[PDB]
DNA sequence: ATCCATATCCACCTGGTCCTACTACCAAAAGTGTATTTGGAAACTGCTCCATCAAAAGGCATGTTCAGCTGGATTCCAGCTGAACATGCCTTTTGATGGAGCAGTTTCCAAATACACTTTTGGTAGTAGGACCAGGTGGATATGGAT
DNA sequence: ATCCATATCCACCTGGTCCTACTACCAAAAGTGTATTTGGAAACTGCTCCATCAAAAGGCATGTTCAGCTGGAATCCAGCTGAACATGCCTTTTGATGGAGCAGTTTCCAAATACACTTTTGGTAGTAGGACCAGGTGGATATGGAT
């Protein structure tokens, strides 16, 4: 095992422009590329979370998808496809 | 110089509106993924529909998010999304008050 | 004869009953609740196959995927109010550019 | 291997009455299993919600249709209605 | 005159921050109910407090859409609140 | 009756709010959104009370009803 | 002999929020220990609310609460104003707040 | 009817905190519909909790994981420790 | 800077809407004693699938150049909208009367539960075999945009 | 309006994915039949509180005038951001393996349920006492703003 470190300059400028564009975006400013990411962070961290929080009530050590449909689901945003 | 600057834009946004491929790379959001939960929690492991599952939710929230911040852009009167569209945005959202 | 049958609908009115009960939503579960509950789940479901249905009939293919699904429910006002906090996977989004971004004037 | 049912061969069903023709990938099978069972549990917990209101123990078919005009948007919610009183008339019919 | 435009303004945007008092007069608002009402079901009565508590939740629902609203006028390096932007509140809202 | 919440009124709202300057068209805009949310907040509650079996509009039709539509609100009971 | 709620150090009752557990139908069967751990969770929580209130009546040179003190009790508060994000206090108001580019002198 | 209400606790709590301070009753009812309010959440998540892992009984635990799902970070916190804390007095009683 | 005209605030005062104390009653809520049932924790381990490695290769990220045009700054002015009056409409109130109907009570039965047997079936797994579509090609047509 | 560098579209085609199809089995599900229990509909109706007047009081909405200052249009231009390119890297893909850990199965007891019975208490209801504070008054002084 080797230590993870600034994997959020993994979500790539291209990655977000893609993003932008199913979101109907023509022009980007140098300046959201970073924002995106820090959005993204707070997103992640709290489903994640909460998806932990399940895993380990259930004293498991294994995240399964439906942990991250009941995280998803108590967020607000319901996601059809992977269970539940 | 062949294509004025906007027409691709466009193009990217019919190509990508027409599809349903994800859009960040597989692998860079794994490794993300087992970031954020290595800090809330040590020796965590997922199930691959766990981690193409927060893809999906990631991927959409974004989406959407990038929907309603071009909208704040042509609220201003511009076409350029910027920061300050996204904040306006997830404020009116409820996101970040 | 099953009660599917009894009430003239192919949703399984035995599963909706034990599952109305396992679900603790009351104490007590009246024989008529999963009847109606299934119809009305059954009627759903034909609704959104159909809409979808004729999603992958206009793409030229014969077998629904989930971007049809989506297709059929962001363009039904109802269902899509009725999903309005909900995302389907590999659904994609709909063809949408503000026309303030489209080119004007050469 | 403990046994998990599913909607699917219901909702096949349902698919060949409306287009014969045309079949369903396992993806969206399963987008219509979540779909399902997320319908179910919105209108059984209104329901809920609502025999616990009234200080009623029972959930009966009438809580059932409440709950679908809580929940459902107008014409969705006068069709459903619709189904689910024949399907009951019918069924205490035999 | 006296004051120049946007000073009672501030006045009243101040005192009507200080207050917790109910904006809508009651009679009127009760007759919006009633008619509301009525297409729905007929010869219906209302508790007082529920005709209250109607004015409660509709006065906050308001005062906080004026809130957004005014933040987006602002986005568009303007002062006064217009319709479109109501609008654009409502529809990140995801109302609209 | 939907102008009988007058412009007056929606200016205090405003103003409660923190708005400066009002255009002359918010008034109408205003009472069609007023008009929507009370449409929607009394058709859920008015189903609460036809399922009571009922002819009184009760606080707590209204509480149930605001609640659902994810609106809850403190001090009517519940 | 002794309330269940002595017992647990509790002002709030256990007894009542463990029969209010029962009915609820949250459950077929309720622990003895989560009705505690439930009334010992409102109990706190109550005490903030109360807490913060309380220092806002005393600010306002009052001594008894009334729903404006609740109101800037929660919506000073970032935890408790996140808890109740979603919830409307009757006869509340508003924070005193004014957008800093609507001041005079431009 | 016995219109059952947490008004006497509220109190009481409120006299352990501002011994010198009262409350309005309007000020009662939106406390009463508070703690109607986080009890039927934390309830309904406990509930969640134990179906979606087969379980028939609602625990403590299930309360505490719940509390962890809807408070946020230092309320969850201190409210965990005060819940633990009761349990653990009312078992050693 | 001078100072006129309001707005604003602090000290004080008092009626009254409104809060706590005290007494009485009682259904129901809560506790306790005890006897039965059972959910689910422990222990064991079958079997899924997760982490990890290896290697090959090409899709796509990275970093750079160049300039088209977009945002932002500036200026200006037509015209909306705020601020103050003058009316006088119609909410507010409060006092009180019908009486609608909410809500408490008692009956009583159609329906729901509990239990036991029997039949059906939907789901899993093993094995085997079609077909819809993704990706690739090649040419015809369509489009942006320079001229 | 003509001509070119590119993108787009389509018919055709094929790999090998995605789906379907039988056979087999069975444990769980579902149906059927009797017996027992009971939730809650129905009928009655007491009393809470809701609708409707009556009827001044004057609070506040409405119409109007004037002009301040704001929104939006018109210009200019720096430098930001899009487009294209050359390079090469690290993600994607295919296949394999050990073994962690999820999950199936059986045992067994602490802990919950079920009931009887006693005790306690919180809620309702009068009747009565009290007091925090909203609203008003004087008078000080800070403030928006015109000279
Ligand atoms: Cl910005
Ligand atoms: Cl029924
Ligand atoms: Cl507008
Ligand atoms: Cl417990
Ligand atoms: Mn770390
Ligand atoms: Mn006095
Ligand atoms: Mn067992
Ligand atoms: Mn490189
Ligand atoms: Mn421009
Ligand atoms: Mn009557
Ligand atoms: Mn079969
Ligand atoms: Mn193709
Ligand atoms: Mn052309
Ligand atoms: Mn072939
Ligand atoms: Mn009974
Ligand atoms: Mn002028
Ligand atoms: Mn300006
Ligand atoms: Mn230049
Ligand atoms: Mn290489
Ligand atoms: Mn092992
Ligand atoms: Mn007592
Ligand atoms: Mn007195
Ligand atoms: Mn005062
Ligand atoms: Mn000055």
């Amino acid at each position: 095992r080797k230590v993870l470190r600034d994997n959020i300059q993994g979500i790539t400028k291209p990655a977000i422009r893609r993003l932008a564009r199913r979101g109907g975006v023509k022009r980007i400013s140098g300046l959201i590329y970073e924002e995106t990411r820090g959005v993204l962070k707070v997103f992640l961290e709290n489903v994640i979370r909460d998806a932990v929080t399940y895993t380990e009530h259930a004293k498991r050590k294994t995240v399964t998808a439906m942990d991250v449909v009941y995280a998803l689901k108590r967020q607000g945003r319901t996601l059809y496809g992977f269970g539940g | 110089h062949c294509y004025r600057p906007g027409t691709v834009a466009l193009r990217e946004i019919r190509r990508y509106q027409k599809s349903t491929e994800l859009l960040i790379r597989k692998l860079p959001f794994q490794r993300l993924v087992r970031e954020i939960a290595q800090d809330f929690k040590t020796d965590l492991r997922f199930q691959s529909s766990a981690v193409m599952a927060l893809q999906e939710a990631s991927e959409a929230y974004l989406v959407a998010l990038f929907e309603d911040t071009n909208l704040a852009a042509i609220h201003a009167k511009r076409v350029t999304i910027m920061p300050k569209d996204i904040q306006l945005a997830r404020r009116i959202r409820g996101e970040r008050a | 004869k099953t009660r599917s049958s009894r009430a003239g609908l192919q949703f399984p009115v035995g599963r909706v009953h034990r599952l109305l009960r396992k679900g603790n939503y009351a104490e007590r579960v009246g024989a008529g609740a999963p009847v109606y509950l299934a119809a009305v789940l059954e009627y759903l479901t034909a609704e959104i196959l159909e809409l979808a249905g004729n999603a992958a009939r206009d793409n030229k293919k014969t077998r629904i995927i989930p971007r049809h699904l989506q297709l059929a429910v962001r363009n039904d006002e109802e269902l899509n109010k009725l999903l309005g906090r909900v995302t389907i996977a590999q659904g994609g989004v709909l063809p949408n550019i503000q026309s303030v971004l489209l080119p004007k004037k050469t | 291997k403990t046994r998990k049912e599913s909607y699917a061969i219901y909702v096949y069903k349902v698919l060949k009455q409306v287009h014969p023709d045309t079949g369903i990938s396992s993806k969206a099978m399963s987008i219509m299993n979540s779909f399902v069972n997320d319908v179910f549990e919105r209108i059984a917990g209104e329901a809920s919600r609502l025999a616990h209101y009234n200080k009623r123990s029972t959930i009966t078919s009438r809580e059932i249709q409440t709950a679908v005009r809580l929940l459902l948007p107008g014409e969705l919610a006068k069709h459903a209605v619709s189904e689910g009183t024949k399907a009951v008339t019918k069924y205490t019919s035999a």
